[PDB]
RNA sequence: UAAAA
């Protein structure tokens, strides 16, 4: 709910909602800026799947 | 306890406080690591509700699954032992109990981003283990810092409030014995903001006093924001260093 | 090869090990020594020898069929069997049936309506022998007919696959107007007729 | 050329020898072999040497139910692999739409048909046993002007007495009394649905109000007054 | 027995004889 | 019958796959790191052969994007499709009036055209480069050996570049080419983002351009020289109305 | 498996010939009572 | 996961 930037040269990632030309944060955290990208890396994240993981899981 | 003085002429309350003052408030995050992925023990005044968050998740039965938005569960169990007579009534099925989870629901589920989630569910319980009146707002505050605790995107803070009105003087955060004399209003102000995703008036309330008691409404409802965030700042301070 | 009682009930040891079967199980017993494999009946009825079996009921209940709802659920439609169905749902590309019977002629009725029974699917590959890809199921059945069809390969998920692409298999017995008609008998491989109505209706009949 | 009031179970005044070739609301017992009405309203036959004689009953309904060869408004619910899943009516059971029942239809392109949008097409399959089936073509002629996607408009919920008496009777004076106070287009849907669209939002109100009061008003000679007000409210 | 025909829809009753334009567009007055 | 392009090049084609696939690029620019280590195979780790990697791998995944893609501003309408001539570039004089043309540009739209009936990997016969203002056509079977010089503008980061489905556009510019894309946009999965029920290209010059196409062109044989005059035209629309669409397409996004 | 690897022109490629012996159930008969004792560990 | 030629 509070505003992390005003500045709309950025990419909005995970973890933010673009209004009205202006960055806001939709989950609690910390702010990341990686090139343009934009994100807010929050406290307990789950297990985000990415191409080329590892894994190990049972069948439901 | 017996017949006492709700607001004296030296703005004193039956508990002590005046009339623009607060409970005491102290909200525990990430109480349920291993029970939820959200947790959150909600302490205001006597008020002791635990309120955990189980998911997103994939639903038990893909029978009631929307593949555009998630699905928001809220089950509110007001244990027998709330209150000081232990309870002999059912209170889960209670009438007033699912328009309390529904109105729960609607709220939430306009400020939770449900597409970020599609095809999953978000199952919210709650449990009350004490209740002294103003128990809606505290219900409210529970969700929004359970929510939190689980990394659930949301668009602003939720937070609860309860106000009455005792003659021409407004009372802000009622206890039990407040309730049982006076017209109560609990309201969902969202963020710093004036909006309402919340306005239930249970009692009669005159119209020329209304729009008063919303606004001292309001106010104490960004006290309590505040009060929420802060926890949120000491907790996620004290975890990264 | 039969030295044992003739009856058995569910606990009496039968013989070392002789295999097991149906009705018998390989339960070690303890008597002061070593564990031996004992063949052990868990039925009532007489022992079989050939292949240890323990056939449920006497002689006279199998003549009698007084374990009708006993049998059918007991011995469960295998690969290759030729059961006797009734339509319920027909799809434009498939048609769902309701395992009535299934036989070894004789049969064992099923269980009695409410759900829970055994059900089936009747491909539109497998309706006739010639042109198996291009066929018209709503001129092959219609709701409420007993249709002889044989069952396929069991991909029992919850339906089974059956087959009607022979002479013998088909429409068996139906109704003219979905019940509502006079009985019809089956005259052609694929027309089917009743003698009071006089009206006509193609099916995929079976003489 | 006989019209008169009959009811179900009421006898049937035609004789057996006469070859008959019957429709709605007549019913052919498959015990008695009589025919009877099963239904309540006209009673129309038509007596022609060429030599064939033909009779149904209009009766009042409001359940579509599906019939071959009609014009009909869908709406898509859903999208399979192999069709569509176009909704007649509210409550009723669902049609299939088929990807190739559509003007220069291939395997290779699907149609840009989404869900939620409206659809004109022509009912190929009603059988009693099975699904319907709808087409965006008529796959007996080849025609396919009109049907397709009924982009924006507004659609309006009639009786079927309304649908046929609109898209058959050229008599009706609906469509007539509407264009001479704004130009449109219209979609006449048997299943009791009415599409209409024109150039200002103000004009397919207007549309929409008339024919939902023409619509519960049984008076014919009563359509010039409620367009005249009707176009007349939307003035202020 | 009686000389029957199956039970027809209401389009294959009328007059026009499928030459009918379920959606006419009025341009124009 | 046309001859085939594969006999008037400079040298034949390896068609014997006994090296794994060496970069056609000797100059690497706009470059974060060196095209030297970039020139040493891989070892073959787990069981994936020794490999020369690709040339701009790290300067994909590192290098930063232009601020005109960041922003919402508003659409620019393309040019009028009657009142504007295509440009066909056939020499190397021809291409450097397009090449420092494309250089002082933000947003250009890139397609390209292959045949593989008459040819075993197949052989790139027409690139689509639009910007604009201009439209452009290269003639990729003459200028196979100068079109690396177009690595200046594919690899500026400041300038975007705008294909449709370029899963295999990006291999026919390295195999054929030698050239490579940094800072691609494509529209693609842009539409698949979106939601649209579609995804292909005729969808979208005839719901965000209005331009009524009859694809019958991508399966021609786009060896025959010179191309005709519907085919010209063909080509030069993948193109036209592509910046318009971008526009569109990045501000909904 | 992980002990033989993790540890230490006409060619068109051929397809891999995998039985059902990765996909049953049954497991080594013979697991040794000093290995089971370290996996607990 | 119906885009490219």
């Amino acid at each position: 709910g509070e505003l992390v930037t005003d500045d709309p040269i950025w990419m909005r990632g995970h973890g933010t909602y673009f209004l009205d030309n202006m960055t806001y944060s939709s989950v609690a955290g910390t702010v990341s800026r990686v090139n343009r990208l934009l994100s807010v890396i929050p406290l307990k994240g789950r297990y985000a799947p990415e191409t080329g993981d590892h894994v190990v899981g049972r069948i439901a | 306890m017996s017949r006492l003085e709700i607001y004296s002429p030296e703005g004193l309350r039956l508990d002590g406080r005046r009339w623009n003052e607060l409970r005491r408030f102290e909200s525990s995050i990430n109480t349920h690591p291993h029970a939820a992925d959200g947790s959150s023990y909600m302490e205001q005044g006597n008020n002791k509700i635990i309120t955990l968050v189980k998911g997103p998740k994939e639903p038990r039965l893909k029978s009631q699954m929307d593949t555009s938005k998630a699905l928001l569960n809220v089950s509110v169990n007001i244990t027998k032992f709330s209150k000081f007579e232990r309870s002999k009534s059912s209170h889960k099925n209670e009438r007033r109990v699912l328009e309390i989870q529904t109105s729960l629901v609607r709220m939430f589920e306009k400020n939770v981003m449900l597409n970020i989630y599609p095809r999953t569910v978000i199952d919210i319980e709650i449990h009350v283990l004490e209740q002294d009146g103003g128990i809606m707002g505290s219900l409210i505050n529970g969700i929004t810092l359970a929510l939190i605790d689980a990394g659930i995107s949301m668009f602003d803070y939720i937070s609860g409030i309860s106000v009455g009105l005792y003659d021409t003087t407004p009372l802000l955060d009622t206890n039990s014995l407040e309730e049982n004399a006076m017209s109560t209003v609990t309201l969902g102000v969202v963020g710093k903001s004036e909006k309402l995703s919340l306005l239930l008036v249970e009692d009669k309330i005159p119209l020329d006093r209304l729009e008063n008691v919303l606004a001292i409404g309001i106010a104490g409802a960004h006290r309590v924001r505040d009060l929420m965030d802060e926890e949120l700042r000491k907790h996620a301070q004290k975890r990264v260093s | 090869n039969f030295q044992f009682p003739e009856i058995a009930y569910p606990g009496k040891l039968i013989c070392p090990q002789y295999v097991p079967g149906p009705g018998t199980k390989l339960i070690q017993y303890e008597h002061n020594g070593r564990t031996l494999e004992a063949i052990t009946a868990t039925l009532v009825g007489t022992v079989r020898c050939e292949l240890v079996s323990v056939l449920p009921g006497t002689e006279k209940g199998r003549k009698t069929n007084k374990y009708a709802n006993n049998d059918f659920a007991n011995n469960l439609p295998k690969e290759g069997d030729i059961v006797l169905t009734r339509v319920t749902r027909l799809s434009l590309q498939r048609a769902n049936v309701e395992i009535l019977a299934v036989e070894d002629a004789t049969f064992s009725v099923s269980q009695a309506d409410l759900g829970e029974t055994f059900r089936g699917i009747i491909r539109s590959q497998d309706v006739r022998s010639t042109d198996r890809d291009r066929v018209k199921v709503i001129e092959c059945f219609k709701p409420g007919d007993i249709v002889r069809a044989q069952v396929l390969s069991l991909g029992d998920g919850t339906n089974y696959y059956l087959t009607t692409a022979r002479n013998d298999l088909g429409v068996v017995f139906a109704r003219a107007a979905n019940g509502a008609g006079g009985l019809m008998y089956a005259t052609d491989w694929q027309m089917m007729t009743s003698p009071v109505t006089g009206a006509t209706e193609k099916r995929k009949c079976a003489k | 050329h006989m019209s008169t009031f009959i009811f179900p179970g009421d006898s049937f005044p035609v004789d057996p020898t006469t070859p008959v070739k019957l429709g709605p609301g007549i019913y052919c017992d498959p015990n008695t072999q009589e025919i009877r009405p099963v239904n309540t309203g006209v009673l129309h036959v038509s007596a022609k040497g060429k030599g064939v004689q033909t009779a149904y009953i209009d009766y009042s309904s409001k359940r579509y139910i599906p019939s071959v060869n009609d014009f009909v408004i869908g709406v898509i619910i859903g999208t399979f692999s192999d069709s569509y899943k176009v909704s007649l009516q509210n409550f009723s059971s669902s049609v299939s739409l088929s990807y190739m029942a559509f003007p220069n239809a291939s395997k290779k392109n699907r149609p840009t048909l989404q869900v939620g949008d409206l659809v004109y097409a022509r009912v190929c399959t009603a059988e009693k046993e099975l699904e319907a089936e709808i087409e965006c073509f008529d796959s007996t002629t080849g025609r396919d002007a009109g049907f397709g996607i009924l982009e924006d408009g507004m659609i309006i919920d009639v009786n079927l007495n309304f649908a046929r008496q609109l898209l058959f009777n050229n008599d009706f004076p609906l469509l007539k009394v509407l264009a001479a106070h704004t130009k449109f287009e219209v979609a006449i849907g048997l299943n009791g649905k009415i599409w209409v669209k024109c150039e200002e939002l103000s004009n397919t109100l207007a549309c929409y109000r008339t024919i939902m009061e023409c619509c519960q008003k049984n008076d014919t000679a009563a359509f010039k007054d409620i367009a005249k007000r009707q176009f007349k409210e939307i003035l202020t | 027995p009686n000389l029957i025909i199956s039970n027809v829809g209401y389009s294959e009753l009328r007059k026009p004889e499928g030459v009918i334009s379920g959606r006419k567009t009025f341009g124009d007055n | 019958m046309v001859e085939k392009p594969q006999l008037k090049f400079k040298s034949p084609i390896d068609n014997s796959e006994s090296h794994p696939f060496i970069p056609l690029l000797k100059e690497k620019p706009n470059a974060l790191k060196p095209l030297s280590e970039s020139l040493r195979l891989v070892d073959d780790d787990e069981n994936n052969p020794s490999h020369y990697p690709h040339p701009y791998e790290y300067e994909i995944d590192h290098q930063e994007y232009s601020p005109e893609i960041l922003q919402i501003r508003e659409e620019i309408p393309s040019k009028s499709w009657d009142d504007s001539v295509p440009i066909w570039v056939d020499t190397s004089t021809e291409l450097e009036s397009m090449l420092e043309d494309l250089k002082n540009t933000k947003e250009i739209a890139v397609n390209l055209e292959h045949h593989d009936y008459r040819s075993y990997y197949g052989i790139v016969c027409l690139m689509q480069i639009s910007t604009r203002e201009r439209d452009y056509l290269v003639d990729t079977l003459k200028l196979r050996e100068n079109l690396h010089i177009l690595n200046e503008v594919f690899t500026n980061p400041s300038i975007v570049k705008v294909f449709h489905g370029a899963f295999m556009d990006i291999i026919w510019l390295q195999r054929d080419l030698g050239l490579y894309v940094v800072g691609l946009f494509d529209t693609y999965h842009a539409s698949k983002a979106i939601g649209l029920p579609r995804h292909s290209l005729a969808y979208l010059l005839e719901n965000f351009a209005n331009f009524k196409t009859s694809k019958k062109y991508q399966l021609a044989d786009w060896r025959i020289r010179p191309l005709s005059k519907p085919m010209t035209a063909y080509a030069r629309a993948d193109t036209h109305f592509l910046l318009n669409i971008y526009d569109q397409l990045r501000n909904k996004l | 498996m992980d002990l033989a690897r993790d540890t230490p022109p006409s060619i068109t490629r051929l397809e891999e010939e995998s039985s059902w012996q990765i996909y049953s159930d049954e497991n080594d008969p013979s697991i040794s009572n000093n290995i089971r004792q370290a996996i607990c560990r």
